[PDB]
């Protein structure tokens, strides 16, 4: 039950209906403006019932006018109206009322033409409601021709066809029959003025009743009347002027062509006339409303052709409007016979003569008829026609206001053709906008008039328009509209709590909440709501595909596109297959985005190395799509997905025949980085980002394939190529610059990789601190964890132990913003830096549950944790870091298990050496133990030497000589001095591999970076070559290798006699450790070098502060030599005879021999009781050598005798032969062993070798090595390798020492820098005279050097000194000596020229190496700041030993002795004196 | 005693590898800077061509409307 109220004030209710009508159309709601229509119409007849006929007349005008792009302003225009989807379920009816009201207001008479048109008419203006009201439409017919005073006929004619047509009963008046006569009386045929009509009606109702008892025509006209038309028509340009129409009305439809054909020729035959007879003609046309046939249609097409041909020749504004008119009655005759085609036509006109004339009226009449069509039409499929066509509109329009006056013709609501769907919505304003809105160069928002809310919000949405008063609108219209702009103002609280109840976009509600969600998340940088509207999204809309059958928007199209690309760059990849997957299903709906599902999955699987089903994806891809037609979107998206490593197999030759060949043969645009083909901004940053892509994944290729130049290369193009798109004036997309962020990231990291393989810590501090630097001011999430994830890891590989922890708390912190639950591979980073292995190879079982096993992922893994895998279930690509994990198990077990037998374990505990034994030819087995050890002589050798980083191929060295060593003392083994030749050099390759790769990566032609190999293979024999070649020099030297084994800690003694053809090695275990010397020294370095620093000089000023400062340094000095002390007095404990100069007469050496063995032979329990002699275990001649290069003069004798004794019992030992301590005569030994040793030093020959060369590791340069008891008298030059020893050698045909001419052009610099000005004082006497009687010499002294000057004097000198700080850093870059090839033997004389700065796990660099690399042969400096009065001593006595002077000559010293000899002068024997250092060949000066 | 003395620890002239050119503070702006995703970007005026090829009583008023 309803109430009903009365209504006091009708204007309350018009007020609550256009406020309803206003809502719901703003709202694209309908189907409501239906059922509020109905409640209207209901107000209307209620109106009526009770006779307030004027109010009931304006309501129908107003519920038309509110439901209508046309408007009403009587009831004329309402009879009139044409059926459109906006009123055709009213309209049919609204008509009837508007008669009904008609005709109680008694106006029929004034109505008269129009409800005479109206009928005329009928089929268009009301026959079309195919649910027509028949007995009231025919009632109100009989009840017009009841009361009207004329043409009664016309509506007899139309009441009983109405009645035939409907099959209506007559009975609703006598006889039907009779009926007919009625209307023939003379005063019923009457129709005045309106006889126009009559053929119309006629017609129609012939129609009805052909083949019948028809009125027929010649009852109402009579013979005179109808022959004289057709006797006129054929004897004649003939028409009412006046009238606008033919003479006649009923012209015959035969008689119709003959005029038809003449007006034809007429035109054929001065154009303002026969328009206006044009207008005559086809205005009778109309009138008449015959049917449409053939030769009227040839008239028309012939008119409109003849019409549009002369629009030039129209100048009078006269022939203007009788042009506008013509075309005018000709379009409705379009609508009259339903002539789309031809109707555009008449729009085709009426534009040109916009143009023509150039008239902004034309044009306003065009766009009108353009859209009359559109709402006629009612195809909203064509709606982009319109679009195109409005453009070429406003194109034309003759001002800026008539353009945007033009818009808004387009820009209608009523243009939406009541479409309910967004995906239509969009569609349109954004071709709109795209079209024609830019057109309209407009700076301020418009709000367009007569458009919804929603147009409004995806138009202004799409602009850059500042101030948009978007609050006005609803939530979910704000909503759209920020996710367009990228800008978020709503209030969270708000959005989840208002509502509007009637709203289109209700129906999108979740769509357009998580599109907003996606774009609030990226717009803070931030994942929070990622996951949750990921699942969201496909769970509630994704999957509901079928169910909402509809076209998809590309509102959401785009944010689906934006989605995958957010989840991917932040590693969400289970979400990501899911999504993928998912949306490659709904494929009825999806298929213009499977494009992308499809390349985002790949990209998924591949992040999750599920190589399996990435491959699968990648030939199935590249089969199923061909690249020539390919638009480039789709081709950049297919070739992007292409790209990553593991989709090949390390074969970067296939690789590069893709990407460098066969793509750019096919997609050239692909590689256009230039845009010569000048594409859309938006894809050329993509095709940049393509190629910035294939650049990174190429170094990884190169490296990982042991090619680190051009690895390098590659990388620096990546960079380059950022840099120039960062450059271009695009206002970066979110997507381009997510990619652009995962992409610079990439090659930073790369960069640091390859500079960590080969070690160099001077590029990997610059890389990483660039990088640092970036990732500060970032803020995205992912890309700030992963830097600082990376950033420790280095951080721990260089041993900077507190940046390390400083970057672990950053990482932990930023790891905070990320979904540990989506992204698995950041979590498993985030478990692996905090130590939790367990809860890592764990939550890799909870992330791929049962899909555990098409993923390598927990296996890559177990690679990261030292465990190597079943070689089955390795991939290829991964095998090298598999097998160097096994040789390293492999060592562990094997030590371990020997290290539980004592025998072992004691030999593990030895000073041990290699060859110590000549060959034939228990807890633990012997047997066994042999071969687990050939195996690990064999698994180190199967190994591949190019697939290591530099500090791997040092391990496996020192593993490898270890193992030989062991070995040999234990067994005797196939191809022993072979072993030990390549072993020597193989020790080598990490001391010579850092020091090519500087050099070689230092003289790159930087042409290189911007245009879009050595290894150790050939490395390999030039390290071999240069042992062979030292050799054979067959000089008397030493080369003696000094190292430490980071396996085992032991020091590490190798020596070479080339005159000998001797190659012996010692391994020494170490009281302080070598790691614990390195800190005490250090320590004390880094004070002294504190007391060094002007900062703390400048502050001593009292007679105090002076003896404090002295107090220091003379206890930093006795630190130091007890540091030496301590060294000397353990680490060499019996074997300081490595280091002898001495050579053994060796007629004397084979006497001693005999002996020596004799004494063997009583005093061992073994050889006492055990064999016979000839099965005893002889012992290397070099060792015993070294008892007869003991000195028993000295008061330490006995503990190097016994020390000896100690090695030599060992050698025994280990080969099986066992003596008791408990019953060796060690009585014996000791009286015996010193008689024939005093016996040799009182008759032996003095020869010893020339020189010695100390081939220094760089973790022992810092250790002040000459300056031990042993080594402090001998003449020594360092070395870094033997292949920079043999090269220099080979340099100077093998002579040594250096002859280095002094007689001219020699370089110095003194003072650079005016703060050491005591020392200019000293020199500046000799130095000045030598530029005077020595040519082409040059002196900078109290004078800042320039760049260019020392560079010519480094290059161009027999002889170069330097006197200041360091070498000169400060002055020349290190790259530009490095580029050199020949320098000047150096006097580096300042503090720390000489120093390293040490990075943990990489090479040190330092001004001496890079001389080196320089091609200077003799380079000297101090190893750390020594302070001026005492180094001034030390120089002043060097050159006075060596004969630097003026008056060159004589038997002067080599640099090596001088340097030896001169070191006593200084006060601070160790903080001072043992400071200078020697790299390169010996010199005198001649 | 009378002190002595040492050099003033000057810079070494800085080191930049393989032609590198660092990123600018634009770049950076450019690289933290979001942009919606949904932004887009995309002479003579020629005619247009031709183609070718008492009336109803009370109730029954109201079940008109209904």
């Amino acid at each position: 039950n309803n109430i009903d109220l009365a209504i006091e004030d009708i204007t309350t209710v018009d007020h609550s209906l256009n406020s309803i009508y206003s809502l719901l159309k703003s709202h694209h709601m309908w189907g409501h403006i239906n059922s509020t229509v109905k409640q209207h119409l209901m107000i209307i007849v209620k109106l009526i019932n009770n006779n307030a006929l004027g109010l009931a007349s304006s309501e129908i005008i107003f519920l038309f006018n509110e439901t209508n792009l046309f408007q009403a302003h009587s009831l004329k225009n309402i009879l009139l109206a044409d059926f459109s989807t906006w009123n055709d379920y009213y309209l049919s009816n609204l008509k009837i009322l508007a008669l009904q009201i008609i005709l109680k207001r008694k106006l029929v008479d004034e109505y008269l033409p129009h409800i005479l048109e109206l009928f005329s008419h009928d089929k268009r203006y009301l026959l079309k409601d195919p649910n027509l009201k028949a007995h009231a439409l025919t009632k109100i017919v009989l009840s017009f021709f009841s009361v009207t005073t004329s043409c009664k006929v016309l509506f007899g004619l139309k009441f009983l066809q109405y009645i035939k047509q409907f099959k209506l009963p007559f009975k609703k008046f006598i006889t039907v029959e009779c009926f007919s006569k009625n209307l023939l009386h003379k005063n019923y045929l009457e129709m005045g003025p309106n006889k126009i009509y009559l053929n119309s009606f006629y017609l129609s109702y012939s129609m009805l009743y052909d083949g019948l008892d028809k009125i027929m025509l010649l009852d109402i006209l009579s013979y005179e009347e109808t022959t004289e038309v057709q006797r006129a028509i054929k004897s004649k340009e003939y028409c009412n002027m006046s009238e606008n129409r033919l003479l006649w009305s009923c012209i015959s439809v035969d008689d119709l062509n003959v005029i038809l054909e003449n007006a034809t020729n007429f035109l054929q035959n001065h154009i303002s006339a026969t328009l206006k007879c044009l207008v005559c003609l086809w205005s009778t046309i109309r009138l008449e409303g015959l049917p449409k046939n053939k030769d009227i249609l040839r008239q028309f097409d012939c008119t409109v052709i003849y019409i549009n041909s002369n629009i030039k020749s129209i100048n009078d504004e006269s022939a203007a409007a009788l042009l506008s008119e013509l075309l005018g009655v000709l379009s409705e005759i379009c609508i009259d016979y339903k002539e789309p085609k031809r109707l555009s036509n008449i729009i085709s006109v009426l534009f040109n003569a916009s143009v023509l004339f150039k008239s902004h009226s034309f044009l306003l009449k065009t766009a009108n008829l353009e859209i009359s069509n559109v709402l006629i039409s009612n195809d909203s499929k064509t709606s982009h026609r319109t679009i195109l066509k409005f453009e070429k509109f406003i194109s034309s329009a003759q001002s800026a206001q008539k353009k945007i006056e033009i818009f808004s013709c387009l820009f209608n609501v009523y243009c939406m053709l009541r479409n309910d769907t967004l995906s239509f919505v969009f569609d349109f304003c954004q071709n709109a906008f795209i079209h024609c809105f830019t057109r309209l160069k407009i700076t301020k928002f418009i709000e367009f008039s007569n458009s919804s809310e929603i147009m409004l919000s995806v138009l202004y949405g799409n602009s850059s328009i500042e101030n948009i008063p978007s609050e006005n609108w609803s939530q979910l219209s704000r909503m759209i509209f920020c996710s367009l702009r990228g800008i978020f103002d709503l209030d969270p609280l708000e959005l989840n709590n208002t509502f509007d109840k009637l709203h289109l976009l209700n129906k999108y509600e979740l769509l357009i909440r998580i599109v907003y969600l996606l774009n609030l998340d990226m717009s803070k940088h931030l994942t929070t709501n990622l996951s949750k509207i990921t699942k969201l999204y496909i769970n509630k809309w994704l999957q509901k595909s079928d169910e909402k059958a509809e076209r998809i928007s590309s509102f959401e199209m785009d944010f689906v596109k934006m989605l995958l690309c957010y989840l991917n760059f932040n590693n969400f990849d289970k979400l990501s297959i899911e999504l993928s997957l998912c949306i490659k299903s709904k494929e009825k709906y999806y298929s213009s985005i499977v494009p992308y599902a499809d390349n985002y999955l790949l990209e998924a699987y591949l992040s999750l190395y599920m190589i399996d089903d990435a491959l699968m994806m990648k030939n199935q891809l590249q089969k199923t799509m061909n690249l020539s037609t390919a638009k480039i979107e789709q081709a950049l998206l297919h070739a992007s997905s292409l790209i990553n490593v593991h989709l090949w197999d390390s074969d970067l030759t296939a690789f590069q025949i893709y990407f460098g060949k066969t793509l750019p043969a096919m997609k050239p645009e692909l590689f256009d980085i230039n845009n010569d083909h000048n594409l859309p901004m938006s894809l050329y940053i993509k095709v940049i980002l393509l190629n910035i892509k294939i650049f990174n994944e190429s170094a990884k290729l190169n490296i990982k394939a042991g090619n680190v130049i051009s690895a390098v290369i590659d990388c620096r193009k990546a960079q380059n190529l950022a840099l120039s798109l960062l450059k271009k004036k695009n206002k970066l997309s979110q997507g381009s610059r997510l990619a652009l962020l995962k992409s610079l990231s990439f090659s930073f990291f790369q960069l640091i990789k390859i500079h960590i393989r080969i070690g160099s810590a001077r590029d990997c501090e610059f890389y990483s601190k660039e990088l640092s630097r970036i990732i500060s001011d970032l803020e995205e999430p992912i890309i700030v964890y992963r830097c600082l994830h990376f950033l420790h890891r280095y951080y721990m590989i260089t041993e900077q132990t507190c940046l390390q922890n400083i970057t672990l708390g950053k990482a932990n912190k930023a790891f905070d913003y990320l979904d540990a639950e989506a992204d698995i591979t950041s979590l498993t980073m985030f478990l692996y830096d905090n130590k939790e292995f367990v809860k890592l190879e764990q939550s890799l079982v909870l992330y791929f549950g049962d899909q555990l096993e098409k993923t390598f992922l927990p296996n890559l893994w177990k690679l990261h944790l030292g465990k190597d895998i079943d070689d089955s279930i390795c991939l290829s690509e991964y095998m090298p870091k598999n097998v160097i994990n096994r040789v390293h198990n492999m060592w562990q077990k094997v030590m371990s298990q020997l290290e539980e037998d004592p025998f072992f374990k004691g030999m593990f505990e030895s000073t041990l050496g290699i060859p110590s034994s000549l060959p034939v030819i228990q807890k633990f087995d012997r047997i066994a133990a042999i071969s687990k050890l050939k195996q690990m002589k064999e698994l180190l050798e199967s190994l591949k030497l190019d697939t290591l980083d530099n500090h791997e191929l040092s391990k496996i060295s020192s593993l490898s000589s270890l193992t030989l060593t062991i070995l040999s003392n234990i067994t005797s083994i196939h191809n022993a001095e072979s072993s030990l030749i390549t072993n020597f050099s193989l020790t080598d390759l990490p001391r010579h591999m850092p020091l090519l790769f500087d050099k070689v990566l230092n003289n790159i032609d930087n042409k290189n970076y911007r245009e879009f190999n050595i290894s150790t293979i050939t490395e390999s024999i030039r390290v071999s070559a240069a042992q062979k070649d030292l050799m054979e020099s067959n000089l008397n030297i030493n080369v003696i290798t000094i190292d430490f084994c980071p396996i085992t800690g032991n020091l590490l003694l190798s020596k070479l006699e080339p005159r000998r053809k001797r190659r012996t090695h010692l391994r020494l275990p170490l009281h302080l450790s070598f790691p614990e010397a390195t800190k005490k020294l250090l320590s004390i370095i880094n004070e002294s070098n504190q007391t060094t620093s002007v900062e703390v000089t400048n502050k001593i000023k009292t007679r105090e502060e002076r003896k404090s400062w002295w107090t220091t340094r003379y206890d930093l000095d006795k630190r130091m030599q007890q540091l030496l002390n301590n060294i000397e007095n353990s680490w060499f404990n019996g074997v300081q005879g490595f280091f002898s100069p001495e050579v053994v007469d060796n007629s004397l050496f084979e006497k001693f021999k005999d002996k020596f063995y004799e004494i063997l032979h009583q005093n061992l329990p073994s050889r006492k009781l055990y064999g016979n002699p000839a099965m005893f275990i002889k012992v290397e001649d070099w060792v015993i050598e070294l008892f007869l290069k003991l000195n028993p003069q000295e008061i330490d004798f006995l503990s190097k005798m016994e020390d000896l004794i100690y090695f030599v019992l060992d050698i025994l030992l280990f080969h099986g032969e066992e003596n008791a301590y408990d019953e060796i005569d060690f009585s014996m030994l000791h009286v015996q062993l010193e008689e024939q040793i005093k016996k040799y030093r009182a008759t032996m020959t003095t020869n010893s070798i020339f020189h010695t060369f100390l081939v220094v590791s760089s973790s022992c340069h810092l250790f002040p090595w000459e300056c031990l008891s042993f080594l402090k008298d001998l003449s020594i030059t360092r070395v870094p390798s033997y292949v920079c020893l043999n090269k220099l050698l080979s340099r100077f045909h093998y002579q040594l020492p250096l002859q280095v001419t002094i007689e001219d052009n020699i370089s110095m610099i003194l003072n650079p820098n005016g703060d050491l000005s005591r020392t200019e004082s000293k020199f500046k006497g000799m130095f000045q005279k030598i530029i005077d009687a020595k040519p082409s010499s040059q002196l900078v002294m109290n004078e800042k050097p320039e760049e260019e000057t020392l560079l010519k004097m480094l290059q161009n000198s027999n002889l170069f000194v330097y006197i200041g700080h360091g070498g000169g850093e400060q002055y020349v870059r290190s790259k530009e000596i490095k580029k050199c090839t020949k320098i000047a033997p150096s006097f580096l004389l300042g503090c720390s020229s000489a120093a390293m700065k040490y990075y943990g796990k990489l090479e040190p660099t330092g001004t001496i190496y890079t001389y080196l690399l320089g091609g200077c042969p003799m380079v000297l400096g101090n190893l750390w700041d020594v302070t001026d009065k005492d180094i001034d001593k030390f120089s002043e006595e060097l050159f006075e030993k060596m004969g630097f002077r003026c008056n060159t000559n004589g038997n002067s010293l080599s640099v090596s002795y001088a340097v030896s000899k001169s070191r006593g002068v200084c006060h601070l024997r160790y903080l001072n004196g043992a400071a200078p250092v020697i790299y390169g060949l010996p010199i005198k000066f001649v | 005693m009378d002190i002595e003395i040492a050099p003033q620890r000057q810079e070494p002239l800085p080191y930049v590898p393989e032609g590198y050119s660092p990123f600018q503070q634009d770049d950076i702006e450019k690289l933290k800077t979001f942009n919606s995703p949904y932004k887009l970007d995309l002479d003579k005026v020629d005619l247009l061509p031709l183609e070718q090829i008492e009336g109803l009583d009370p109730e029954e008023l109201e079940d008109l409307v209904t």
